[PDB]
């Protein structure tokens, strides 16, 4: 158990890593949705519908 | 032997039947001796007395007259033919205290009484019939009543011939004081009379059946009494005997319990050296007094009733259930009346005890038995109103289902949840998630298409996700099965349209939740059965 | 819990949402109940989030009896399952009733008996004699056969002691002075200090009583014995007639 | 003997705001959004 | 004396079913509704008289 706690990839590393990734994902989703919306607007203008 | 047992006996063919059934050197009068019967049938004196009792021929003054039956022959007043009569007595309401003996004697067209006493009293006694009714007076014993002395009672009259069969004949109102009187004990008396040849033939049938089956004479007597009034033997009696033996062998029950299970009433006859089944169930030991069936009074079994009656409490202690289980049994058996009252008789108590026995022998609590009966094909029918040919079917169905459940390691609660028709009626979070995830990926166009296969293919992945199914194909086949079922009148297209609504659900929520409930039941059943996809598809 | 503002969990005379040991204990009990509810439990939680939970639904879900649940709800004074506290109270009443093999109404009747110092205040609540008898019948209806036999034996012993004391205190015969239970034994020729386990027959006890009477009379313990009668042939051979 | 079970609660979804008009034609925006969503998918896989 | 027979029967039944009042101890909601003197009468033979 003591060796498991001193591991390089202990619980703390994974926790911080996935927290940072969750924040990045949360913002990137909004950015991508905005991009898709403007692409859809461009298509609507192109088709005049 | 079957032909001997089931052949009918009439007045016109009695002589021919007797000649056929016995040797030419044996006359009906030979049945007047108990020793001859014991020698002929290979029985001891006590075994014979179990059938016939004590033969009355003018013995000493007291001598008793019941061991616990009386039977003898007398010349009819109509003509010069001899008839034979047999009377059986069941003690009741504290017969052991007071009353050395209490005999009912017959003389050809009328009956009288013989009685001794334990404790001396100065006043007289009144032999009543009902519970101190205005017309219950049937005789009077003139005093003074000194203990250990014979007494006769004035040719009882206020009683009919129809009630002489299975009818009480005493409510011994004895006056301790000039104005205070009490019931000091009594008995229920049953009387039969037949011409000598017919009596001999019936005795022959009974002895042969008891010898070849192993049943006690009283067990056969109560088997045949509960089947028909005339007390004849036919196919039904033999079927009941077989079922008694089979249940005793299978469930390891006593003969009385199996006899009750087959459809007979609880036996009350005593053997003068043992305890009756009814007394063993309800009066060992008594609470403070003796509960006896001969009441007929309506008692309320409502659990929410203040000042509960002693009879109800004795009933619960006898059956080993609380008030709520007793109410459930009353509702299930159908003996309940308006205002939740039941008539205390042998029939109703026997029905309730039969239900309790059914629950016990299969290792089921009362609630589990009620649930299984609800799921059974016999639901909607009260157990009391069951034909003689249906109770064995119900018991065999119960045995088979319980055995299957034990083998397959499925609890009764699980099967209830699998096959129940009841539902909560409220939208659950799973259904809400399913609707929320399904709305964007659907449109009105495919809702109006008539190709139900395409709609099933469209809906399969989401249904699989919301039911933890293995693959979309299994979900599609479950959906098709449900559409064939049409739970609440909703096909696939109806469900599609209901999903595509902006919460405009007045009462259609009931249809939606019923559809989802049926789908969940089917998926859970398939998962528990571990059915493969190929079998389900086929 | 958090969305509802902890109104679902409820609290005992405190504002909801507090964080102390008592709320932690309540949360542990609530989670245990939810886990033990089973597969439909999630749905039940939703019914608890709103106020649509009914007694019949809870009874069917938990597998109890409808009558028992209704009686427990009436006894506990709760008429609506608003919060977890009401459910906890109902379940506690149900469990206590089941522990005594009796319905919750009898438990409420038992609790209602109070000793309030016999006036000097508002009033003291005590059931009447008939109510006492009915309550005793209801409580005794839940026993088995062996327990009933043991209770009968205990009652017999207690009644015997009480009756012996009452007779010694209130009744004196014409010319006999008796001051103890052993005096009663010697007078009535039957032992009242025995336990209920030992059995006998009427003839055997009559024989024992008469033998004891003869032994007392012969040895000049009881005075005024008839000298002439005590010289009969039967009593002369008492060395061989004293045993059956 | 005790037992445990899973519990689920109602969950909602995201909404849509009115879009805005860019300056480029359709295919360019299509390719840019395609690259962005590919990156998003990679992020999701790493998180899982 | 006094000798309240039904009271003694009730007390004996209670003691037979659950001695030491353990079942009553683990349910404070119902136990808190009983007076101390009543609980004493349950534990020890005390008739109302």
């Amino acid at each position: 158990l003591e060796l498991l706690q001193r591991k390089f990839t202990n619980k703390a590393l994974y926790s911080w890593m996935r927290g940072k990734l969750s924040a990045i994902y949360y913002q990137f989703f909004d950015l991508t949705q905005s991009f898709c919306l403007m692409a859809q607007e461009a298509l609507r203008r192109e088709l005049t519908d | 032997l079957y032909n001997i047992l089931t052949e009918e006996i009439t007045e016109k063919n009695a002589d021919a039947l007797f000649a056929q059934n016995f040797s030419e050197n044996i006359t009906p009068e030979n049945f007047a001796s108990q020793s001859w019967i014991a020698k002929y049938y290979g029985l001891e004196l006590s075994e014979v007395q179990k059938y016939l009792g004590m033969l009355q021929n003018g013995y000493s003054d007291s001598t008793s007259a019941y061991v616990d039956n009386i039977s003898t022959g007398l010349v009819v007043n109509n003509e010069s033919k001899l008839e034979a009569y047999k009377i059986t007595r069941v003690k009741t309401d504290d017969y052991d205290k007071n009353i050395n003996y209490f005999d009912l004697m017959y003389e050809g067209n009328n009956q009288f009484f013989i009685r001794a006493n334990f404790k001396v009293s100065r006043e007289f006694g009144a032999t009543l019939r009902k519970n101190a009714g205005p017309s219950g007076i049937v005789g009077s014993l003139s005093g003074p009543l000194i203990a250990n002395t014979n007494f006769k009672s004035n040719y009882l009259s206020n009683i009919s011939d129809s009630e002489y069969k299975n009818g009480v004949k005493i409510y011994a109102y004895r006056y301790t004081s000039s104005t205070s009187a009490t019931n000091q004990g009594g008995g229920i008396f049953t009387f039969e009379s037949y011409p000598l040849t017919i009596f001999a033939l019936k005795l022959n049938k009974a002895i042969r059946l008891c010898l070849t089956s192993g049943l006690s004479p009283n067990e056969l007597q109560t088997i045949v009494r509960s089947d028909n009034a005339q007390g004849i033997i036919n196919d039904s009696v033999l079927t009941k005997v077989f079922y008694t033996l089979f249940y005793s062998h299978r469930y390891a029950l006593s003969f009385d319990d199996a006899q009750v299970l087959n459809g007979s009433v609880i036996n009350q006859y005593a053997d003068d050296d043992s305890v009756s089944h009814f007394n063993r169930l309800f009066n060992t030991p008594p609470l403070k007094g003796k509960i006896f069936e001969a009441d007929g009074n309506t008692v309320s079994i409502d659990p929410d009733e203040e000042q509960s009656t002693f009879a109800r409490s004795a009933l619960m202690r006898g059956l080993g259930v609380n008030s709520g289980e007793l109410y459930q049994l009353g509702k299930l058996a159908g003996v309940l009346d308006a205002q939740n009252t039941i008539t205390l008789s042998v029939f109703v108590i026997s029905s309730l005890y039969r239900l309790t026995l059914l629950a016990r022998v299969h290792q089921l609590t009362v609630n589990e038995l009620c649930m299984l009966y609800g799921l059974s094909p016999f639901n909607g029918k009260t157990t009391a109103s069951l034909s003689s040919g249906e109770l064995p079917r119900l018991v065999i169905w119960l045995y088979q289902v319980t055995q299957w459940l034990t083998e397959a390691e499925i609890t009764t609660e699980a099967i209830w949840l699998l096959c129940t028709p009841e539902f909560s009626g409220n939208i659950s979070p799973e259904i809400s998630n399913l609707l929320n995830n399904l709305r964007p990926s659907i449109s009105e166009d495919m809702a109006q298409s008539h190709n139900r296969e395409l709609q099933a293919e469209i809906l399969a992945p989401f249904i699989a996700a919301t039911l933890h199914l293995a693959s979309p194909d299994m979900a599609r086949y479950i959906l098709l099965w449900t559409d064939n079922l049409r739970p609440g009148g909703l096909d696939i297209a109806g469900f599609m349209t209901l999903v595509l609504k902006e919460s405009l659900n007045a009462n259609e929520t009931t249809q939606l939740v019923q559809f989802c409930h049926v789908m969940a039941q089917l998926s859970l059943s398939v998962q528990t059965l571990r059915l493969s996809e190929a079998e389900l598809s086929v | 819990l958090v969305i509802s503002g902890f109104a679902v969990l409820g609290a005992k005379n405190q504002p909801a949402g507090q964080h102390n040991i008592d709320t932690l204990f309540s949360l542990y009990r609530f989670h245990q109940w939810i886990n033990g509810l089973g597969n439909p439990g999630s749905d039940t939680l939703d019914m608890l989030r709103q106020q649509t939970l009914t007694a019949d639904r809870l009874a069917s879900v938990m597998g109890l009896d409808i009558s028992m649940v209704t009686q427990a709800m009436v006894s506990a004074g709760v008429n609506q399952l608003q919060c977890w506290q009401d459910i906890n109270t109902v379940l506690q009443w149900i469990d206590v009733a089941s522990a005594l093999h009796t319905m919750p109404s009898v438990i409420r009747t038992l609790v209602n008996i109070r000793y309030v110092t016999a006036l000097n205040k508002a009033e003291s609540n005590l059931p009447s004699w008939d109510e006492w008898q009915t309550l005793a019948e209801n409580m005794e209806a839940g026993l088995s056969t062996q327990q009933a036999q043991t209770l009968a034996d205990y009652t017999a012993e207690r009644l015997s002691s009480v009756l012996c004391n009452w007779f010694l205190a209130n009744i004196q015969p014409e010319g006999v002075s008796l001051h103890s239970r052993d005096d009663l034994y010697s007078y009535f020729l039957i032992d009242n200090q025995v336990s209920s386990a030992i059995k006998t027959t009427r003839l055997a006890e009559a024989i024992a009583g008469i033998q004891l009477y003869i032994n007392r009379a012969l040895n000049r313990i009881e005075p005024n014995a008839r000298a002439d009668v005590s010289t009969r042939q039967f009593f002369t051979d008492w060395t061989v007639n004293n045993r059956y | 003997a005790l037992l445990t079970s899973m519990v689920q609660a109602s969950q909602g979804g995201s909404a849509v705001l009115p879009g805005t008009l860019s300056l480029y034609r359709f295919p360019v925006m299509l390719e840019r959004t395609r690259n962005l969503v590919a990156q998003l998918t990679q992020f999701g896989t790493s998180l899982l | 004396t006094p000798y309240h027979q039904p009271y003694e029967t009730i007390r004996q039944v209670i003691m037979t079913h659950d001695s030491t009042l353990s079942a009553l101890s683990r349910n404070p909601e119902v136990m808190g509704q009983a007076e101390g003197a009543s609980l004493l009468a349950i534990l020890a033979n005390i008739s109302p008289e």
